[PDB]
């Protein structure tokens, strides 16, 4: 058994698939079962789903060999929070090809289709969808002042879509202040992202 | 630079309630987390109740728990604390916090995480008989 | 009391640049006659354990191990992890206070001394909470002039350059700025471009 | 958007160098990875090189690893490719790409993502005789 000491960790609210195994025994023959939520048999697999961040979750094992039951020593594991996502642009390429802007220049008419703004953490891993709950973008005026707007949820106001309307090209806007949630039911202010009007 | 300044404060009889008001400065009190933290005397600051930039997620301590209720309204850059069945161990200075301005998550412990506010109070005085 | 291994599948993946401690076991054989080797970096004996340090990211590492107490060399499998880059870091602006206290800025408002003072921007990891330092390259801020202009400033390296410290210094109170185009660099040998901060000025 | 236009390329002996050119127009070059890939006749496109926004970071082909060397001059919005010690196998359609413009790592999987480069160039002809 070759296992990264640092492993002990599963995160609320998403599906942590788990290899239970006990040497010398046939995955049917292994059992196991969690104080913290729900652990489910799939293939190879436990399937643990905790619920309460910052809590400890127990997983207690038992393997058959013949006709005996054997107990074996229990795991603790602490349950966190998700990692926190990050914002981006939802858009179509002019191929209609589902893109995510991450900053640099884009297109009024690619802002304006997006509608909004979505968050997602920028890794291959986990399997994890979050939520925008709110945001701000940052417009600037002919004088250099600071124009905030609120948002409608994830959507963009009709005051946004208004300045965004009115950009030229080469002009900047930032989206700020983005409060995002995750099925870990956690919320969570992320970065700002810079958009340039291509 | 956000100053907070609370009112509200008094004497009550046990089982009583009482409302606490924290009034913040500024044109940014949306970007805050806002909370209360009370001191009883020769006891440890205790953090008694937080809630989210968007009031969606709500973090109480358990002792408080079912008998106060926090809430904000950001068109007034005010936060209350409805304290209700007001026990002798609820005496104590209640001081207003805002925190979280930048980047990172709202979780149990970072509420309940003193470090985590930049800003604090002046504390009102809430005595229970 | 027999132990089963209770292994988190995205939690069973080795970091390239940082100290990997492995629980390597062998059923019934003691610390002293378990041997080991990996084809990505570093695999050093700490006591009991054992300390991957690998170096290329996305290569996949075999952990080749051996035992001398039976017939004459016993083969062990020979598993293969996962190499990963570490996380992207987040960027702050580290300054004291008026107490004299180190504090991180992530966002939100900051005195004019304070950012100065500072002398440039940081990247690291949020959680954090020590853990593993991360390095940065160079960035760029974004100020807004009198006729509403964008006016992007490249730094000098992790430093403000002297046109950036001239542009924050005219800034009056309530004025904001942007931290962007922010290069970071981590042990693992990586460079990530990470997210903007905006500084609204005290 | 960006456009990328190569030249350099040509006929060259066996054992050879040559250095590519790739001129982006704008002025935002130093906000991307740029890079090299190349496509030889019957076979399938392959990545050869891409250099980081602060040219500290740099993969290469292990093919190509100690024979090619890639460098960019920010002030003239041109990403270099000199080859040295060609081979026939290098005979192929050199095509500058530039992208990673938003937040993310340059690492070796994401420099050998063609879906990682929204630019791509014209495409430079290298011809090595034996």
């Amino acid at each position: 058994s070759v296992a990264p000491t640092m492993m002990n960790v599963l995160y609320a609210g998403i599906d942590n698939p788990i290899n239970i195994a006990v040497p010398g025994v046939a995955q049917q023959n292994v059992s196991a079962t969690i104080n913290n939520g729900t652990l489910t048999r799939r293939g190879n697999l436990w399937i643990a789903r905790p619920t309460k961040v910052g809590s400890e979750a127990i997983i207690s094992v038992t393997a058959q060999s013949g006709g005996r039951t054997i107990q074996m020593a229990k795991t603790t594991l602490r349950v966190r929070a998700l990692p926190d996502p990050l914002p981006y642009i939802e858009y179509k390429d002019v191929q209609g090809n589902t893109k995510r802007f991450k900053g640099g220049r884009l297109g009024k008419r690619e802002i304006l289709a997006a509608g909004g703004i979505k968050a997602a953490l920028d890794d291959d891993l986990l399997e994890v969808n979050y939520t925008v709950v709110k945001f701000q973008l940052v417009f600037y005026d002919s004088m250099g002042n600071s124009i905030p707007e609120v948002s409608d949820g994830a959507s963009f106001s009709e005051r946004q879509k208004r300045q965004i309307q009115n950009l030229g090209k080469g002009k900047r806007f930032y989206v700020t202040e983005v409060i995002a949630r995750g099925p870990d039911g956690i919320e969570r202010k992320i970065p700002a992202i810079e958009v340039i009007v291509n | 630079q956000v100053q907070l300044v609370e009112s509200g404060g008094g004497l009550v009889q046990a089982g009583g309630s009482l409302r606490l008001s924290c009034a913040a400065s500024g044109r940014t009190f949306s970007s805050y987390v806002m909370g209360w933290f009370r001191q009883a005397p020769g006891k440890e600051r205790e953090f008694v109740t937080a809630i989210s930039w968007s009031g969606g997620s709500i973090h109480y301590a358990d002792s408080v728990k079912g008998r106060f209720t926090i809430s904000r309204d950001n068109a007034k850059n005010t936060v209350y604390l409805q304290m209700n069945s007001l026990k002798p161990e609820d005496t104590a200075v209640y001081t207003c916090v805002a925190g979280f301005a930048g980047y990172g998550s709202f979780t149990s412990r970072s509420a309940r995480d003193s470090d985590k506010y930049d800003y604090w109070g002046q504390g009102t005085k809430v005595t229970v008989s």
